């Protein structure tokens, strides 16, 4: 062991390095304390002919352009044309880069932490919603098993069906089970007055989904803008829409946060929406029958003082060709006039009274 | 007694030599921290532009902010890059010149930055042994092939999206056909991809409106630059689409689309090969039988065959079993594939 | 390797300080100073320097007294205030 006796000197040199890094690593707090302003960064690779070529183009908020190479600490998500970077008074070096927003009108579209309703609020849809509950639970907790089996969850699920069925409050009810950040987005929001806004909205959606923590982005009314016209505004929505499909087709690292979509009608079906990353999960959600409407209306009305003498035959007969949110409006209306009816207990005539009231 | 002390001392020496790797690896990063701290000391540089040069040693610079200045020549650099018309950089002190600043553009960063890695994808396309037509029979994977060679070399990443010929304003897209195809004629190597051409492939059977007439006019520029007065012997275009019925029979002339590659799974060896490359990282019971999966599958989609096989892995993971028997493969590829036949209209 | 060097008068005026801070003791031997410069480029450029207490013996010439802690502390603090210059060599004021 005489040859291994020199390792002690090496360990003393290494622990001496750990003893001497406290000062030069301690000045990181006083030099990198606070970037006083915000400056935009534009990446531009240079060539010096080590003597290697590496540079970047800087633009300050006060419209002043300077010169500086690519510097700082170990960069992994950096080197992109972003904003909100670290900068000193006049040295103009890059110390702390963090991606920034602005145009808060799109950043704060729907800031929801978690909803209140859960999946146990409906009745008679487990045979078709269980695939989605699995498709949101197993890709969140069973990421370890995805390497033994080599499974990548799909990113596009088509939640299509007739309107009024509750395709938004139910997907939100499953978003309560996702436990991730919920972020809504409307179809018509892409149609703006200025040019090129849809690119900023799409790259913003993948900017918060790509940059932020694992979240949930549910969109709706996609059919209202998914028109395949052959000037035209829906062809501009083909520029933005086909741009989004290009970001769901040309991006293999799209294994991150999913993009859930829902269409209120499948009349104008875009044929280019078929792909593993695109809307491949096509589970048909038809109009609930009087039995299913009595189930979702019973579980949605399990909180009000409902009379126990309900055979569901009269309401089952009156509810003809109705939807889920329509019976939800009947439940809410019953909870509205049942107050002014004097009797604190919900009666049986209030069902048809609400059906003929709002419809 | 003596023979055991050599092995025991070899074990003490082993656990003594197995602790250096936990420090000597991160000490390189710790020293790299101070290397960067010594690399961030070059600060205070500004930019400028050169318009007119009077003296060979000292010339006039034009700053971005608007005020103009005059600078000298540094003893290190030479008069090669000092010629006018090249954007350079300056310093706040003495207005010296460290190096120049090569110009660029905004979309040029997008056209010169996207790169897709992966060299095995060229050999993962399955048993598949001036323009190419990739049409849309019941079989997919054209994006995996075009992006497989494109991910292999492609010599560039000149991707042409079918949504880039929108031209919201007056339909003068000829500046973009001649601009981009003029870039293809300028750069000696060039490969062009045209994915989802069915949207811009209107058959103009009836009287088209102003929105259709401009797209068909861009198709007239395509005619005038494919079989007009301009050859395309060196450049190559890849027309990908979805339905082989509305593919502009005027453009279906064999002068442009020489061969036809039907993206399908006809051969048993191609379906078995793609099934094996998609069945790489999957684990399953020792009982293997792929001839039933390949035999029962008739005219299906490749990437959707991956989605059906992984869908059978989800059907098998519903019962949270680590091992996966091939019964759920035959019955889940069977039933789910029959659902794809139902949704194959 | 190195064709020419560049020496600033600041180090020689620091030798004037070597002759100033003597204190009239009667030794005036070859006080050795720690020369600093830029060894990165092919040409050598001395910017500043410092000194270390150096004493020899009267009869025996092989006696020489240097310091490692003072060199690592003055060089450590000097590198902390200015990291663009590092150790290169030394120099003595003796004519022989």
């Amino acid at each position: 062991k005489i040859m291994k006796s020199e390792v002690l000197r090496v360990t003393h040199e290494l622990q001496a390095m750990k003893d001497k890094i406290k000062e030069n690593s301690e000045k990181i707090k006083v030099n990198k304390t606070l970037p006083y302003l915000v400056s935009n960064v534009i990446e531009l690779l240079d060539v010096d002919p080590q003597r290697k070529g590496k540079c970047a183009v800087i633009k300050t908020s006060t419209r002043q352009t300077y010169f500086l190479p690519v510097i700082g600490l170990v960069d992994a998500e950096k080197l992109k044309p972003g904003d909100l970077v670290g900068v000193n008074k006049d040295s103009y070096l890059i110390l702390e880069t963090l991606p920034t927003e602005y145009d808060s009108r799109v950043k704060a579209m729907e800031v929801d932490e978690r909803p209140t309703e859960q999946y146990s609020d409906i009745g008679g849809l487990d045979k078709q919603i269980q695939e989605l509950v699995e498709a949101i639970v197993l890709p969140m907790n069973h990421k370890e098993k995805f390497e033994n089996l080599g499974i990548q969850p799909p990113k596009g699920v088509l939640m299509y069906g007739p309107p009024g069925t509750g395709k938004t409050l139910l997907a939100r009810a499953c978003a309560a089970q996702t436990k991730a950040t919920f972020l809504k987005l409307a179809g018509p929001q892409l149609v703006q007055m200025f040019i090129g806004d849809g690119a900023k909205l799409v790259r913003d959606a993948f900017a918060l989904a790509k940059e932020k923590a694992p979240s949930i982005i549910f969109i709706d009314e996609l059919d209202a803008i998914g028109t395949k016209r052959f000037k035209a505004g829906d062809r501009e929505v083909q520029r933005t829409m086909l741009e989004l499909l290009n970001q769901l087709d040309g991006f293999q690292p799209n294994t991150q946060v999913k993009v859930i979509a829902a269409t209120n009608r499948v009349d104008i079906l875009d044929p280019a929406l078929l792909r593993s990353g695109r809307l491949d999960r096509k589970i048909e959600f038809p109009m609930p029958n009087e039995e299913a409407r009595a189930r979702i209306m019973q579980i949605h009305s399990r909180k009000m003082n409902v009379s126990p003498d309900v055979n569901y035959e009269e309401l089952a007969r009156c509810t003809d060709d109705f939807n889920g949110a329509q019976c939800k409006a009947v439940c809410v209306e019953a909870g509205m006039i049942a107050l002014r009816r004097g009797a604190t207990e919900l009666t049986h005539e209030d069902y048809m009274e609400g059906i003929l009231e709002v419809q | 007694d003596y023979r055991k002390k050599l092995l025991e001392h070899k074990e003490i020496d082993g656990r003594l030599k197995e602790l250096r790797e936990q420090l000597k690896e991160l000490t390189k990063q710790y020293e790299k921290s101070e290397n960067d701290l010594k690399a961030l000391q070059s600060v205070g540089q500004i930019v400028g532009e050169v318009l007119k040069q009077l003296t060979e040693e000292k010339f006039i610079v034009k700053a971005t902010n608007g005020p103009r200045y005059v600078v000298g020549c540094r003893r290190q650099l030479d008069k090669s890059k000092l010629k006018p018309g090249t954007r350079v950089a300056l310093d706040m002190t003495t207005l010296t010149i460290m190096r120049y600043l090569p110009r660029e553009v905004d979309p040029l960063v997008y056209n010169m930055s996207h790169e897709d890695p992966g060299n095995v994808s060229y050999s993962e396309i399955g048993g598949l042994s001036k323009g190419c037509l990739l049409y849309g029979p019941p079989g997919t994977g054209k994006t995996l092939l075009a992006r497989a060679v494109a991910s292999q070399l492609d010599c560039n990443f000149l991707k042409v999206v079918s949504s880039s010929i929108v031209d919201k304003y007056i339909g003068e897209s000829a500046r973009l056909i001649r601009e981009m195809f003029n870039y293809a004629r300028d750069h000696q190597p060039c490969i062009i991809f045209m994915d989802e051409i069915d949207a811009i492939g209107g058959r103009r059977f009836s009287e088209g409106t102003s929105a259709d007439r401009e797209i068909q006019r861009t198709l007239m520029e395509l005619l005038n630059q494919m079989d007009g007065f301009d050859t395309l012997h060196r450049v190559k275009m890849i027309m990908a689409t979805n339905r082989p019925d509305t593919l502009d029979p005027a453009l279906l002339r064999p002068g442009r689309l020489d061969r036809k590659i039907h993206i399908d799974l006809p051969n048993e060896q191609a379906r078995l090969d793609i099934l094996k490359i998609h069945a790489g990282p999957i684990t399953k019971h020792g009982e293997i039988d792929y001839e039933a999966i390949v035999k029962l599958s008739d005219g299906f989609n490749g990437a959707d065959l991956r989605n059906v096989c992984t869908e059978a892995g989800m059907f098998a993971i519903r019962a949270d079993h680590d091992f996966v028997v091939q019964e759920d493969f035959m019955k889940a590829v069977r039933k789910v594939a029959d659902s794809k036949k139902l949704e194959s209209k | 390797a190195v064709q020419k060097v560049v020496v600033h008068p600041l180090v020689l005026l620091s030798v004037v300080d070597h002759f100033n801070r003597i204190g009239k003791v009667g030794n005036q031997k070859r006080v050795v100073g720690v020369l600093l410069g830029s060894w990165q480029k092919k040409v050598l450029d001395v910017s500043n320097s410092f000194a270390v207490p150096f004493d020899e013996d009267d009869k025996d010439d092989s006696v020489w007294f240097l310091d490692h802690d003072y060199l690592e502390n003055m060089y450590g603090m000097f590198k902390k205030v200015n990291a663009r210059e590092r150790i290169v060599g030394w120099y003595h004021t003796g004519p022989k």
